[PDB]
């Protein structure tokens, strides 16, 4: 599973 | 260095719950980019399904 944070 | 050693801040696993994959990660070749499943280098061989994971597929081992 991507938990995985980027920006908006 | 590398091999055995890897960690996949971002990845936790889908098998056993366990927090970002370390050693090699398992990535689902398959099942979707919305679901982008996982699994560490003992549950990649547990071959596992959801109503979207399948054992129709196989896995991509992530070496670093
Ligand atoms: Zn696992
Ligand atoms: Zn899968």
């Amino acid at each position: 599973a991507r938990t995985k944070q980027t920006a908006r | 260095g590398p091999l055995g050693s890897v960690q996949h801040v971002g990845f936790k696993c889908d098998n056993c719950g366990i927090e970002p994959i370390q050693g090699v990660r398992w990535h689902c070749q398959d099942c979707p980019p919305e679901m982008s499943l996982d699994f560490c280098d003992s549950c990649s061989d547990c071959l596992h399904e959801t109503d979207i994971h399948k054992e129709d597929h196989q896995l991509e081992p992530i070496y670093r």
